């Protein structure tokens, strides 16, 4: 709950980023998914440490643009 | 040494591992069926034993969920 | 030595009153007699020779030699014997338990021709008892310091909870002590660990003790655990605990050793605190019935080294094959003269020379329906620890303490008037649990036990 | 939430690099399964509950509990299994090994639903290895302090210790050390008995050391037993042995405890003394296979708390498996990184983070005919203690010393040439004994040629 | 080693611990002049120097077979 | 070394979890590549050679060697790069910050071929974190000792006065503490100087603390400055301050050093006082953006060495180019696991192994109209120092304290119910400043700020 | 010194640190008998005693030009 609230409050001040407007604001799962996705992107190709965080992000998102974007990322260009 | 279902390391049968169990004297509203002279819970809304929480610890395992060596705590 | 009777197995020998006797139970390898094995156990615990090729130049012989004076078979078991051997008094240092241990059980337990070896008892002469200090205070002084006469004392360990903040720890201790208990015990795994360092725990526990004792009117305590990595760290914890004004501390006498326990007992004797000993890591030594060191030997060594309370384990759930042994070594550490009786495990007649006694602590998953039994079995001079039978009351910490207090006083007051406690335990408790809601709730949560047909 | 799950047997859980792993071999009562017994061992040695009715007071647990994660069975034996358990790092305090012992092997051995339980190995993370002091000196530092390179060291135990006055004790020590030995050892159960007090013995032993040192030209030593009844007396004996100028002392870490051994190790580091650890009273704990604590666990705990030498017992006459086991933990006392090889008893991979080594000591009345075997099994990083193999020579003590010395250096030289020690051991010993009377007398006395297949 | 039914007793010396010197056979004098010449025939036995006994090698004088203390091997 | 890739710049190397990583920002001289400058920074921080002519006789090399495993360019700036290099664990002493500093930044900052060098971050492994002690108490214990839950704490330095007697000093401290503040801080230039020696100051401050705390009912404090010329003088001041019963002391960790700060932190841990660290003389090291040691490195080194409060500076008047960095570093010293994120300046993922946190102190010319912002930027685990916003109230010292207390409680009470603190700061304060003349007067002179369009 | 585009690398040894001995030219034997006569032709090179290399003077063996540690000058 603490990390969820912190991610929700951190979301607004990332106005410019990679794929920011594909995660909506009025859903908590998508805020948390954006946190995980941005934390994973701060890495290089898999190394089994980026894929873990992408799979964590996919297990909590609840929109559809979030889902097809994270699928574009984790599985196939 | 209660064992739930088939023999195991005595997961206590009285609760089947729940540790907590439903309290005996509250039905639905955590109400007290019992009426007693003290009257604190006699009137109705609050169950005397669990004070409305609707569960207690299991008496056989004391909430541990298993017996064997650790009947204790 | 040869067909000549080994000069170590001398059955016509009767021991002096200044000899340390020891009784081993051994089981030998196939194809080895019993007498040879007895004499070999006698020769391993001392000079490791049967002959005189080393140990005779001018007179250095027959003075530091462990004769073996009795061998008999165990009843029931086959290929299993008792060997009684007897050591002189000049082999042992004055005031050291380490030396006695490393001289008896030093390297005999690795003898190859023996299949298994157990040390069942031991007898210290009075001449050796009087060079040790003994318990700091004892039973009568320990009862007079706290001003608790008649009844046994109550305590409540806080074991299930883990990771507690120091302040919530102090809070739970306060709620227990205020409700009507006497002592309260730290978990024995709790030392200074990153979630709860020791000085904060000591501070908040001391504050709780002062508050509850001031607003109740009697003397309360809490066994603070001063087990440490070094002699310096341990003495530092103990000094700080005395500064706050604490009556009693705690220690682990098997993982920390006997040197540290002797040092701490001398400090406690100088500074006037009581010492509570916690037997941890003991089943590693005395669980199997065919190898190790039975526990009554360690109880004697602790009465010698130092300690006022000692964990001895309950007997409510055992048969008379082991209830007998536990009652035996509970008498071995309270009285002053114990006569030899093999049904209760006592092998030798031991006289303690007016050294004080220790106090047995009965613990581990007990609740109110056991209080009738424990009261008579262990007697007035015992401490009763309630792990879960207190903290789990349906509505709090203080009510659980009140319930246990009420039950105890009911049982003891009833025993004073001649009523039986085997026939009339349940109805005593039920008659008492009528003018008090706490005891009623407690009786309803747990379940009656019905010891046996009508007694024991 | 129901316990059919057991929430403690997590077979897919992989353990972190900051978890302390433990491997038990247990055998359960008739009628109890194996995985339940593994979960029960994990719960007994932690918060003793499977449920969450206490710990979940305010959403805070599942980080102070151990969890079983592998319960393979034992080959050959039936009704006995292995159980691996992983404990978090924030359960133990730093610098304290009594806490580790109390937290793992506390009350678990008293569990009622298992017949027998033994603790076979343990793995300390580097995060935890790095907070202990370790050996005071190590191996390199002590070879440099004593100035002895390229061969084992030689020691003798004094067997007619009882009823021997302090001055005759000193004279025997002088005779042995003058012949060519390096260390003499004080018997384990000689502290302060009324026939021979300790100050009166430290005096004459120091005198003999000083005399022989100069004449031999070698740095000599005698392990002086400082095991005392209290912390105070122990410290007094150690301070006096330092004032005299002694380079090495002795202790018993299983009768005196771990608190006293850690205190003594810190003193010895601060004051430049070496420490030799004697392992009395060990078969009480680790002889029978069914129950106890295997000795390699205590060797690891010793390397952590402190110690420079350690008794380990000969390996010449063990059959196999029981022999390859011993060699196993010798490598857990000298090597810094040890890979998992279950054939030699090592269960987990252990990395020591550049902490010094410990020196094995082989003891047990060995004689000269054993010199080849030992010299090639333990290598050159060890001490060889001789009992009757030195004091029983027909001529005296100094001849026995020179006999053992000659045999050892002969074996070492041939090994340098590449002659196989085991194959040519009888031959190597025979040729050396030709130009030396002492070695010839010894060869004959100890008729045991000890055939080598 | 050992005598068998009573395993511990040494078989080479039968418990004597000491034994007759095997070089001079208990005579105390050298049978032959040594090659080195330090020891000469009819003077003193080289090994025992006239005492006519030594310690038995098997038990190293203990009279014990397999004792943990003394000749443990 | 040569066209051979230098044996120090190994881009295919991935570091182990027991390596200390360091990230430098460097700018090289004209006519020098980037890879060679990276490898040279790697060789200067360790054995100062590329070859093996000294450091190879038998084995002793290729271990105590700082490989450089990454180099990249900085975005925006030209001729400016980031170099990530990684040191082994065997180079560093166990428990010493001095050694880590003098081994990393020892003599690389004077390399000639580099035009400028900055140390931006650092990553300690867990194996090294666990050999230091850390803060004496932390956040939770420090909150439990004082019994202040929910809100952030208030304090008021007495800065502009200098040359006051000791008694008037005690008087002002009393007026401030009685009115409703919690702490009070000494000017950091105040040591024993001829107009005001230290023992007199300590005496009168202690008397004021006792009076106000007795007649108010909660726990008050005052950061006494124990910075001294020597280890002896400093320990003497600290012992006397403990004797009077003071909860908290103060120190300067950059002019006094790290040896004195470690010594004082161990004393505070033994004796149970809290330590407040004051960062003075820091802009000498970390102001210019092209040379020096950024401040987050020193914040980490202080969390390791010891200290419970630390000055971090406000963020009310910065842009998101530096507000980000300050928030990033603030999280680096409160939490227990921080993930790599370059927008907030965190370069590496740092895990703190359940070591406690420190507490950020926000100070320097702030007044009531800032209270809405601070309360929701720092959260409620922080301390707020009011230099002039308290002592300058139109009619005294105690009314100013009362005004600040009222404003703080209004803002926090409002925050919990869900009301925004960016849209509704001003009207919250105005609605609260209606039943209290003090807050009305304080709102009068101090002016509203109007952060931005409507938020941030 | 240095090679120029990459300034740090030593220009005299090209990073070798060691170099061929300039006295015997890597031969390891003295070209001429010395005036002192301690060193003789065809025996051992006086400077390197047969090792056939020395440290490069410019970098003193470091392979570093201008390093603060080593050859700072």
């Amino acid at each position: 709950a603490q990390d969820l609230a912190r991610a929700i409050k951190d979301y607004p001040n990332r106005r410019g980023d990679v794929g920011w407007l594909d995660f909506d604001y009025n859903l908590p799962g998508d805020c948390l998914s954006f946190l995980y996705y941005r934390q994973s992107r701060e890495n290089k190709n898999p190394s089994d440490q980026r894929t873990s965080m992408l799979l964590q992000a996919l297990g909590v998102a609840e929109s559809e643009k979030a889902k097809n974007r994270l699928n574009t990322e984790l599985y196939g260009d | 040494n209660p064992q739930g279902t088939k023999p195991n390391s005595l997961v206590c049968a009285n609760c089947e591992g729940e540790g907590c169990v439903a309290c005996s004297q509250c039905k639905g509203g955590g109400v007290n069926l019992i009426d007693h002279f003290n009257g604190q819970f006699k009137a109705g809304a609050l169950c005397w034993l669990c004070r409305g929480k609707k569960e207690v610890l299991c008496g056989d395992c004391n909430g541990a969920g298993f017996i064997g060596g650790f009947l204790s705590t | 030595v040869k067909d000549y009777k080994l000069t170590y197995y001398t059955p016509d020998y009767t021991p002096k009153d200044t000899d340390l006797l020891a009784a081993f139970r051994f089981s030998p390898q196939p194809g080895v007699p019993a007498d040879e094995a007895g004499a070999a156990i006698a020769a391993e615990s001392s000079t490791g020779t049967w002959t005189t090729v080393w140990t005779d130049l001018l007179t250095d012989m027959d003075r530091y030699k462990g004769k073996c004076y009795h061998i008999e078979p165990v009843q029931g078991e086959e290929n299993s014997y008792f060997a009684f051997i007897a050591y002189p008094l000049d082999l042992f240092e004055e005031g050291s338990v380490t030396n006695i241990l490393t001289s008896i059980v030093g390297n005999v337990f690795g003898f190859k021709a023996i299949r298994s070896l157990r040390l069942e008892d031991i007898r210290f002469p009075v001449a050796l008892v009087k060079t040790f200090q003994g318990p700091p205070h004892g039973i009568q002084v320990e009862r007079d310091l706290l001003n608790k006469y008649g009844r046994p004392m109550l305590g409540c360990t806080i074991k299930p909870k883990l990771g507690l903040s120091a302040k919530n720890y102090g809070r739970a201790v306060y709620e227990c002590l205020r409700g009507g208990l006497d002592f309260t015990k730290d978990d024995e795994n709790i030392n200074s660990q990153p979630f709860q360092r020791w000085r904060d725990r000591f501070l908040f526990v001391a504050d709780a003790i002062h508050k509850s004792q001031a607003e109740t009117g009697e003397i309360k305590g809490h066994y603070l655990n001063v087990t440490a990595p070094t002699c310096e760290e341990m003495m530092k914890r103990a000094e700080f605990a005395k500064e706050l004004g604490m009556p009693i501390i705690m220690h682990d006498f098997l993982t920390a050793g006997f040197t540290a326990n002797t040092t701490l007992a001398k400090w406690c004797r100088d500074n006037g605190v009581l010492l509570h000993i916690h037997r941890a890591m003991h089943a590693v030594i005395d669980r199997q019935r065919n190898h190790g060191i039975h526990f009554r030997v360690l109880a004697k060594c602790l009465r010698l080294s130092g300690g006022d309370h000692l964990h001895s384990g309950t007997v409510v759930g055992k048969l008379e094959g082991d209830k007998a042994s536990t009652l035996g070594f509970v008498d071995l550490m309270r009285e002053d003269h114990i006569e030899a009786d093999r049904s209760r495990g006592v092998f030798f007649t031991q006289d303690w020379a007016s050294m004080p006694g220790v106090l047995p602590v009965a613990s581990g998953g007990i609740h109110v329906w056991h209080m009738p039994a424990l009261v008579e079995i262990f007697g007035d001079d015992s401490v009763l620890q309630f792990g879960g039978g207190t903290l789990g009351h349906p509505w709090g910490n203080a009510p659980g303490a009140t319930a246990n207090r009420v039950a105890l006083e009911a049982c003891v007051q009833a025993r004073n008037e001649g009523r039986d406690l085997y026939r009339e335990g349940g109805d005593i408790l039920r008659e008492a649990g009528k003018w008090s809601p706490e005891l009623a709730a407690a009786l309803d949560l747990w379940k009656e036990i019905k010891f046996e047909f009508e007694t024991m």
